[PDB]
């Protein structure tokens, strides 16, 4: 019957436990859609991905996709305005982004359930009726350069062009994907072309609807979903455009058994393994690819990695196919090198031959197949629900490579055993077809070539035949042997019955010397999984830069000896996380609750007997030491934040102050930090999940018994338990403090605002004026100012204070762009001064659902629990308090706030800025003097020179009162 | 580890709030 859809598919698969309904099908235009209809969730989402993207831009103008991508955003015949999509979003409780691959353009966005209308129409007008605005072009396309600007100094972008730099110059796969103001707007004008036109072109050339595929998501019925989607899509026209192909790989014959010698920007030290391979996309059914990068990348027993840590050459290893685009991929084999490893690549990638051989020797291995076979299995029933927004996203994308019906397991359930295509795949991983580059700055000063678009300096030369030869006549190495079964399988997956002391928050189930104990058994996912959560308490972790250093080295040497065993759990889905804090640690232990005990009790008992290599601990110290450093090559805006944290907290260490008590910490020092770090402590952990009162308590108490046991843990004192303060800023007061960072050519800056001490009524009038402030500041400072890409506004809470934050990186100096946010802030007080009672309420209600958005998975909702748990206010029904208290505030009452702590000559303004300086910029003063709002005129700051005695002359704010939690 | 579990590097237009 309906003319406007050629097929409804089948059935769609998907998990028992996904209690959401789906319907796929295919318009007439031949747009391929998803729809899925969740009555409970509080956003709604939709998605729309076209199979056409960079790899399609013409070559005279390269970036145009990304900058169409950016275009379509700018307003559409049927809605003008600039931003009524962002404003639209922004006032509903929703969000959007987009991002531009190769040979994909994925745009998308979720918003309040009432209003997916609303938003979808807005939406589908992109990819029916954009403007390309001319002014909206001059502007817009500075974002862009900003963007490639960022990455300019990314070690990852300038390895990622300059394989496509490397490989066949003709092939498209050579161009330059992100784009900049020199070949969107500059080049461009020195031809004579009309970029706007090239927008329309592209645009009318490729966004053809059998390119096009969308995934919606809301609380309407599949039916009303579809007479929806059908209403705002099938009139999108059918260009019956080709599917761009790329069967002859970039890689050919002149492009191998070549060595790249790359000089890299942060000390890094990596060798880079690739193998140009045919497109195994197809082969989803059996993965081929993936069956060898889950041996070659393996670790526990026998492994490559293994033999590679314990001659001290590498310390991580990351193996498998990668993808390249439709007709081509790369199997990889990549590695990070120690000082001695850099001096045996050829050694190392002799053993990566070596291994390989053990697998052509070995053969194919069924079981190996059917073990990631079940895991898979399990890892799908049992998978988390997803966010909206990343769901929709993810589904429009893959609807391109999989049949409607099978768009959910696809990447999941294997169904086929292919020894014909692994021994397919594996014979092309051989010497004569090898690329081997090599990151170093030992190659400062030696490279002969330079990247066009990120200057990155390398020298190529051709593998020597002999060394070719050699790693051609590797033989077997006893060291090397395949996996054995995974013993963490999970095996049992029931659900306990629901308690009947079931309690809707965490409980307070321990409250001892020792430990104190939060609580909840799974009452909504009801999944075989679980969240074990444990703050450690102990002064010695943050006393002085030496032991913050230790408490670093110890957690990272312990982490590095239990890898090998730990990898299994972790493909068996159970994984950890450890790490020092400047309270002592912290451990988490998430997944399949099943043998989540066998993995934690390890981890306790090695934590309490640990024996430091001594090999380990050279490697992993000199690894710090440069990871230290590294933070020179960081981002302006990074800096901004670091310097500010330093700045607002009692107590903190930097980075300098670290490195230079490095050389302190010594193999003996480090032994004896270890068992005092462990001899007092206090535990607060929160045990969350498929688990009962007493397996909880009886996981507690045996992690307390491990320490007990084998370290003579004793209770730490409750004065002991320190939590740091927040400096307390004068009232009208204005400090400023500079840097300058020697690596970006851009500046950075962050403008702090502190209001007061967190509570229900100061933490919702500083989140309704954000939530207010948050579109118009992205849409002024960025869309129309252009100060860069990256503008960021919102609210900061740390120690429990909270305030206004202004996040932006600039090509313009900080007094400048301290300067026009002030205009803004003005801006806005006009604004609020002049919406209407209703703009008002809507804002109000747009951030009620905000704050009340349902977290959909367990660890999600864990997340929530813990924030209240570590800050130490215990504010488990926050939302519903907050939220009944936001739906109180009036107009007035924001604009006394902003009046009263915002606004220039408000009686309490607590201002400091961080100004970061690029690198081309020797001086800069801290204040200074279109159809641009004007700017107040600014007081005299203070400028800080140092740091401790700033926060000495200043007062310090009081801590938060914890919430009231009663049980014994 | 297997690549399959790694950041493949697209344009976004706007930047992480996380």
């Amino acid at each position: 019957n309906n003319p406007a859809i050629k097929r409804i598919g089948n059935h769609i698969t998907k998990s028992p436990e996904d209690k959401r309904e789906y319907r796929g099908l295919e318009l007439a235009n031949g747009i391929k859609v998803l729809l899925i209809s969740d009555p409970t969730t509080d956003k709604s989402s939709a998605a729309l991905d076209v199979h056409i993207g960079s790899l399609s831009d013409p070559p005279n103008i390269a970036g145009l996709s990304h900058f169409c991508q950016h275009m379509l955003f700018l307003g559409t015949k049927k809605y003008p305005k600039e931003n009524e999509y962002s404003q639209f979003l922004s006032e509903h409780a929703g969000s959007s982004n987009a991002f531009t691959s190769g040979e994909h353009t994925n745009y998308y966005f979720d918003v309040s359930h009432e209003h997916l209308e609303g938003a979808l129409d807005r939406f589908a007008q992109f990819f029916l009726c954009p403007l390309f605005d001319e002014s909206c072009k001059d502007r817009e396309v500075n974002a862009v350069d900003s963007e490639h600007e960022k990455n300019v100094m990314n070690d990852a972008w300038r390895l990622f062009q300059l394989e496509k730099a490397t490989g066949n110059p003709k092939h498209p796969f050579s161009k330059f994907g992100t784009g900049n103001k020199y070949t969107l707007e500059t080049r461009p004008n020195q031809e004579g072309i009309d970029v706007r036109q090239e927008l329309l072109k592209f645009h009318s050339a490729y966004y053809s609807s059998n390119l096009m595929a969308v995934c919606v998501l809301g609380r309407e019925s599949l039916d009303d979903l579809t007479n929806l989607v059908v209403k705002l899509f099938s009139e999108v026209e059918n260009k019956n455009v080709p599917l761009p192909e790329f069967p002859e790989h970039p890689f050919q014959e002149e492009h191998l058994k070549q060595l790249y010698k790359i000089v890299p920007i942060k000390d890094i030290r990596n060798l880079y393994v690739t193998f140009p391979i045919p497109d195994l996309q197809k082969y989803y059914k059996s993965n081929p690819g993936h069956y060898l990068g889950h041996l070659i990348g393996h670790e526990g027993p026998g492994s490559l990695l293994s033999e590679l840590k314990s001659k001290g050459w590498v310390n991580t290893l990351v193996g498998g196919q990668k993808e390249g685009a439709r007709g081509f991929m790369f199997f990889i084999i990549n590695v990070d090198l120690t000082e001695e490893g850099l001096l045996h690549v050829e050694d190392i990638i002799l053993h990566m031959f070596q291994y390989i051989q053990k697998l052509r020797a070995e053969g194919p291995q069924e079981w190996v197949f059917q073990e990631c076979k079940d895991l898979n299995a399990v890892a799908f029933r049992f998978k988390d629900k997803e966010r909206p927004r990343g769901y929709t996203s993810k589904i429009a994308g893959i609807l391109h490579y999989y049949p409607l019906e099978e768009v959910l397991t696809a990447e999941y359930l294997l169904e086929e055993f292919r020894p014909d295509l692994i021994e397919m795949v594996l014979d092309k991983l051989r010497p004569e077809n090898v690329r081997v580059a090599i990151v170093s700055k030992s190659f400062e000063g030696k490279t002969d070539r330079t990247e066009e678009w990120y200057g990155t300096q390398y020298k190529q030369e051709a593998i020597p035949d002999e060394v070719i030869k050699k790693w051609q006549n590797a033989d077997l190495n006893g060291k090397f042997k395949l996996p054995t079964k995974n013993e963490f399988i999970p095996t049992n997956f029931e659900i306990l019955p629901l308690e009947k002391e079931a309690t809707p928050y965490p409980a307070l189930i321990k409250d001892t010397a020792m430990s104190k104990l939060w609580f909840k058994q799974d009452d909504k996912f009801f999944l075989p999984k679980a969240c074990l959560n444990f703050e450690f308490f102990s002064p010695f972790a943050y006393v002085d830069p030496l032991h913050c250093n230790m408490a670093y080295l110890y957690l990272e040497l312990l982490k590095d000896s239990l890898n090998e065993y730990a990898y299994a759990a972790e493909l068996a889905g159970l994984s950890y996380d450890l790490q020092n804090t400047i309270y002592g640690m912290y451990l988490s232990v998430k997944g399949y609750n099943d043998k989540q005990p066998i993995l934690l009790k390890k981890i306790i008992e090695k934590m309490a007997t640990f024996e430091i290599d001594e090999k380990r601990f050279e490697i992993i110290k000199e690894a710090y030491m440069r990871s230290l450093n590294n933070f020179r090559a960081e981002q302006p805006h990074q800096h901004a934040m670091y310097y500010l944290r330093l700045l607002m907290t009692e107590v903190a260490w930097t980075k300098d102050e670290l490195k230079e008590a490095l050389d302190d910490v010594t193999l003996p020092r480090l032994k004896a930090f270890i068992p005092q770090l462990l001899s007092r402590l206090h535990i607060e952990a929160l045990l969350h999940g498929n688990i009962t009162k007493q397996a909880a308590l009886g996981i507690m108490q045996m992690v307390e018994d491990t320490l007990i046991e084998h370290a003579h843990t004793k209770p730490l004192l409750p004065s002991q338990l320190v939590r740091y303060r927040e400096v307390q800023l004068p009232d009208r007061g204005w400090f400023v403090y500079q840097q300058r960072n020697e690596v970006h050519n851009n500046c950075g800056i962050e403008i702090y605002y502190q209001t007061d001490m967190q509570s229900t009524s100061e933490n919702m009038f500083l989140e309704l004026f954000c939530q207010i402030i948050s579109e118009p500041c992205f849409n002024t400072l960025r869309t129309k100012e252009q100060l860069g890409y990256i503008v960021f506004s919102g609210p900061r809470r740390a120690n429990g204070i909270q305030g206004l934050r202004f996040i932006i990186q600039s090509e313009k100096p900080p007094h400048y762009l301290e300067s026009r946010v002030e205009a803004f802030l003005i801006t806005m007080e006009k604004s609020i001064e002049d919406m209407t009672e209703e703009a008002f309420q809507k804002h109000i209600q747009a951030l009620a659902i905000r704050r009340l958005d349902k977290p959909k998975k367990l660890s999600a909702e864990c997340a929530k629990y813990w924030g209240e748990i570590i800050s130490q206010q215990y504010n488990f029904d926050r939302d519903n308090t907050e939220v009944a208290y936001l739906k109180t505030l009036t107009k007035e009452d924001i604009i006394k706030f902003y009046k009263e702590m915002l606004a220039v000559d408000a009686p309490r303004r607590h201002k400091v800025s961080v100004h970061v300086l690029a690198r081309e910029m020797d001086s800069c003063p801290v204040v200074g003097e279109i159809n641009l709002s004007q700017a107040p005129a600014l007081p005299q700051p203070e400028v800080i020179q140092n740091m401790t005695e700033f926060k000495r002359g200043l007062p310090l704010f009081p801590l938060v009162k914890p919430h009231i939690n009663f049980m014994a | 580890k297997c690549n399959t579990a790694t950041q493949r590097l697209a344009n976004f237009l706007v930047h992480s709030s996380n």
